[PDB]
């Protein structure tokens, strides 16, 4: 991984760096690391693709050294730089979707692809340079077990739910308590509904809870906690749990009472934020758990008291909300998140080429499948597919 | 037996020493019953060492 | 932890192979190793702490090295090396006793105590030599993010659990259908019931389903499936799911129909079995399905046929039972086990020295509490203090 | 395979004391044997795993020696031995996979796999090294026809079978005498019932007899005996031997009477326990005689007494049990068992990658299929597989 | 001892470690214990006595030393090796055997066979070298008065007892109070009943107490405590305390309260387990106190009401189990285990050269009697024998 | 703060250019900018912490310097390297966290606490090298 991730680093560097006109000085180390990747790489044969529609690439590497003796770089001497630099580029992109590609149960994070094999050999360790991009930093923290972090805006953390929960309900469908929420990638809409409007409530108060369990640790997270939930607020004809009939949902909405986030690590309260609105700090959490009350407003101008009547029918159904948006987090593990591309890039490549479904990741790479079991392996494996899609990205992106 | 005899062997050469501590405050001469006063370093602890 | 491991081993290889009448050349390179151990450590001083009533220990090392010029050892070499061992193996187990007892929540796999901290410096890698034992080898390949696992006899995966769900049920129950189980260590026990008999069930069948989810991934499982329950086989008297009753299960023993024990990894089916019974084995899982029917016998002798009535009362309730036996497995991560002696060991130091709670481990190190809650942070004090734990017992 | 074996012990030692700072003493025998494996393997070619979805590797050994020159090794010898290292586990395991799911019917004792075939060449020889694990000294012990011995803690050795026999039987099921069994793993429960208990039988008694045939010798063999089995203890409801109808079974549980287990060899009676309970030691027999007697109790109170009436309606039945528990014992075959993985790793290899069924391992590597058939044939086939996998778990 | 456990050993590495192909630098060190070895048994005259059944067997020792002068050992070396070490492995096994069957009461931990107290003499200590078993181990700390330690997985703790008090009775046997138990191996099953379920009991409160004294401290034991005791959980038809008649029990099984186990040393509570079952670690202790409580349940449903009425006849007897398993501990004396085969050999060659009973042990080396009456002079034999059969299962 | 943003990059530098395998030429520069680093750092004391519940930690540098390989780095320098790197990076870490807790109503731009105070001595601009983030 970290001899694949110079090679690109290095051919990047040569394509930014070996211009025409430029001073020599400027390259000098730089040409001295392209050499030293020319040299160890010479006399090499590599083979690359023989997974679903990938083809068998084979590469061989006879190049020349770049000169030395110019104190500028003029154009000839640019071109030939490119002729090396493509053929390279060629192979580091193959190689990197040889190794996308591929998953295994035990060792994920080892190389599969029998180049990044090869790769991973002494003789190729010399091509090891400069490793300051936060993926390939992360992996080799991750290699030593140092403490680990991706920052990611928007983080994918929440696979795709939208449920409900009943707590009173009935048949008929038209005096009902509880709570339907929406948790999709970095956002959880919630919203409590009573409709009766806690006319019978002990003190007018309906107490509704929300935990959502993060598959993966989130530190330093910024949040966005908004009053109201959009998502819920509008008049919706719902399935039932069983799906045997649909209830009426006609929600006129009252400000939530008593909201309370909490942001838990293994059962131990972190954070408590409470009647607080807007931005805040999640420093350490795994779990988030939204408490919130409908209140009845003990006075009512006489069109809100004509909404709530003492007993049914129930026409307008009593709803207060809750808005929460990462809007960025810092993991130990790789994630999806709205800013990257790595995801989309692996997807990409097991699309465009036809890959079998492996048995470390879900039928086609769905995102929601991945996080609901996010386990041990397929962190590895993921890890490893983001990384080599970094790398990838370097190049033929 | 040699290798591990070495260290023994070379400190008791008495014309070598086997360093030598600069430390810019005033330490009491060490009281020996070989010397009597001496600025004798029983170790190098505390003392970055080159 | 290579280090302690190390001194601990080099310990253990003295007190075997340091025997009088032995060649030199039996213990040659232990008695090189016993010296490099002994010039690493001379000139430092060591503290093994004062936590809980465990007493503040104060250890220095000025030994001279072993011989190494006889041809075979005698009476004085294995008393002047055994006069060192003991004092090395005291210190060994004092600073295996200190980094037992200790736990933390940031980082619960490095060094707790002081003296590990100490060991852990370069200076002291000089003693580092074989690491060969299955927890050491374990520690090793996992700092290298290598793929190792532990082999357990009866792992105990199962936190206790003796629980029953009604999935139909009355305020006087008398006419029940639902499911009783047992998870404990390595076994599983679930019955379901039907005081009907299924008499009004679509088919005459009632599917009873019972998903028990392991806290950590199992392979190379080697399991026994046995058709009946023992454990939910004769009459009890049943507290209600809120205690505020009791109710009657006078259970006859059936057949179990239509049994498929599924074991999957990441809600996708690995290993399905259907109808077999004996031994079974599941490579890689890590949640267990057990789909089980009770039929009603479509002909019954006329004793058979007396204890089953179209309708109540029902006096004798139809029972079709699963056991599960996990024999041996493979995990990632430390678990207890019947065969090894670890969490006896940590439990036991904990006990002896009267160690307050700490923030990781549950009071007593009590395993149902521990296994259920298997945090993270959890299973590397865990790993680490078992680690130790073989350590010590290598010497003590 | 003692080839296998090496290469599999030599990487075992390289990762275990190849470590940084330890003492060059240390590893100075390793590291020659190590160069002697480099050596012997450069410059050859192997390739492993064309069958099933077992992928096509293809191994070029061209590595340098380790250095013999340093006092302590350092992170740099670290790095090339474990890369080295790396490369050789890896092909050790795939040729262990290869050779794992293979069989053959004729010669299933020699090596299937093209690598293990040039692996026993002469030029592979010089490999060879210490072969001191139970298998490998069995695979030696056994190509030299000396007498092969395996440890089996909770042998395997009894395929599983819940079935009856009714000595007397009518189509109503309501006057029965017979015997019914689980003989699953390394457990025998077996329990004879009468309906009458005994009533008219001769003396008031009623002989029951069970003989289980081991497919294998078993010799120093420990083993538990309970009056009582627990299994055919509690109501049931049995199909009939044809599955047309089913009866009804309520037990009551008299001790058994006489009580006699016969270890026999040959049909001659090796070991003799006559009322005996608790451990007994069985030193050679491959076949077990249970013989246990209901006697119908000569003096009774009023509740025993009115269990058993004096003819027909039984409703309650005597029924004696006799529980058997194989702890530990020895077999010249290889065996399932509790505490091993071989079967697991095998099965698990075989899953992994879908081998097809062969024409000699039932399909699924089924161990009761396995153990009811033991053939010499399967017996090679078995021997092979499990010495691959425990070779295969040293690494993996 | 540790010469005949050294002889062993040298001959078990020779088997290993002398194979065709291996460096010599992987045997100089055992070549050179090997040809020592030799030298000093060359010369000597050893008898295998003729006790039982035993053959008389002479053993002569003229043999050539292995050689030293090859790179690597070829074909000639291994056979040449291999005649040696066959006749030496016999002349062991012969030793062992002899050594086995015999006993003293006054020195019974000194050799009682000609050859191993032959082999006592200094002119052999020279043999001896690494003593790294458990048991060779054991044998020499306690040689020492050292602090010994066995680990035994399901020790053998218990003597195999079945049965009960009635602390209240009549002749009826119709309204009985009591407990009953099976003690065996390393399990215990305790059930207390009730026939009327504490209906005039104070409180309605029944209490049960079974104490079970172990004959040998156990520490760093690990036990699985389960609520209830399937062996007492089945109608029986139970012989009286003097077989005079046979009474009936029709248990229904009540969940035990407020359970209390207790592990005690010398009569102090080390271990208190109030309302726990899963898993507990006792530490150090040589009594079990199980306390536990039939509570009639205040509220019941009507055919729990129906199963206790208000006074006699009582036709369903309300029982509370307890089932403790030690899976493993910790012993400093040496005992009988569900994973070694010590127990095994030894009656497995006592019993297949018909040698008399002797004044230490019970006929048969039944292990019940030897364990209920676990003398010191019982202990020094049984660990003598026992670690003789440890020495001989590393080469038979 | 240019000195302890200095620092930080030296160090992040450090830990992302030496690795095994690296041509010398790749880290000279570098390796000089950490040369630098550790003789002006050397003797020199430093206190951390003291404010809510972070620790007082005291700070000591004596470390010797990164030395030369003719072509490559290997992975006895990488380690050696390493240890200071990892003592440094501490160091860093804990100043900025005793730095980032502090506040002033007048001059709240200057440095807060002691250690960062000591950073914006004379004696330590000679670290302050590429100020690009
Ligand atoms: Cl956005
Ligand atoms: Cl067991
Ligand atoms: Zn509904
Ligand atoms: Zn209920
Ligand atoms: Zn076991
Ligand atoms: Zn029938
Ligand atoms: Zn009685």
């Amino acid at each position: 991984m970290d001899v694949l991730y110079s090679l690109s680093k290095t051919l990047k560097d040569a394509r930014d760096k070996i211009v025409e006109g430029t001073l020599y000085s400027n390259v000098s180390d730089l040409i001295q690391q392209f050499n030293q990747m020319i040299i160890t790489m010479n006399g090499n044969e590599f083979q690359t693709g023989g997974i679903g529609n990938l083809p068998i690439r084979n590469w061989n590497f006879d190049f020349g050294l770049l000169g030395t003796t110019l104190l500028n770089l003029d154009a000839n001497y640019v071109e030939t730089a490119r002729n090396t630099i493509d053929y390279f580029v060629d192979f580091v992109d193959n190689v990197c979707m040889d190794e996308m590609v591929r998953e295994s149960q035990r060792n994920g994070i080892a190389p599969q692809s029998d180049s990044l094999r090869k790769l991973s050999g002494i003789k190729f360790k010399r091509i090891n340079f400069d490793n300051s991009s936060e993926y390939i930093e992360n992996w080799n923290l991750q290699n030593r077990r140092q403490r680990t972090g991706f920052t990611f805006h928007k983080p994918n953390i929440f696979p795709y739910s939208a449920s409900f929960t009943l707590n009173r309900s009935q048949p008929a469908h038209d005096n009902l308590m509880g709570t339907m929420w929406l948790n999709a990638g970095s956002e959880i809409q919630v919203a409590g509904f009573d409709y009766s409007c806690a006319i019978n409530a002990p003190a007018n108060i309906q107490q509704f809870e929300h935990i959502v369990q993060l598959r993966r640790v989130l530190t330093t997270a910024t949040i966005t906690l908004l009053p109201d939930a959009e998502r819920f607020s509008f008049p919706r004809v719902i399935n039932s749990a069983d799906g045997a009939t649909t209830w009426y949902f006609n929600p006129v909405i009252l400000r939530p009472n008593n909201v309370e986030v909490e942001f838990l690590l293994n059962g131990q309260i972190i954070n408590t934020y409470q009647a607080r609105f807007g931005t805040i700090i999640a420093r350490n959490f795994d779990t988030i758990r939204l408490s919130f009350q409908l209140m009845r407003p003990p006075n009512m101008t006489p069109a809100v008291a004509a909404l709530f009547p003492n007993a049914q029918p129930f026409e307008h159904h009593a709803t207060v909300g809750l808005t929460l948006r990462i809007e960025s987090a810092v993991c130990e593990s790789v994630l999806a998140d709205a800013s990257k591309t790595m995801l989309a890039n692996v997807t990409s490549v097991r699309q465009e080429y036809a890959i079998p479904v492996g048995p470390v990741f879900p039928p086609g790479m769905n995102w929601t499948d991945l996080i609901t079991n996010y386990s041990p392996s397929r962190e590895d494996n993921l890890q490893r597919v983001f990384t080599v899609a970094s790398i990838r990205s370097m190049l033929v992106k | 037996l040699i290798l591990m005899n070495m260290e023994q062997i070379e400190r008791a050469s008495d014309k070598i020493a086997q360093g030598v501590i600069i430390a810019y405050r005033d330490m009491q001469l060490e009281r020996d019953e070989m010397y009597g006063y001496v600025n004798i370093a029983r170790n190098l602890d505390g003392f970055q060492q080159i």
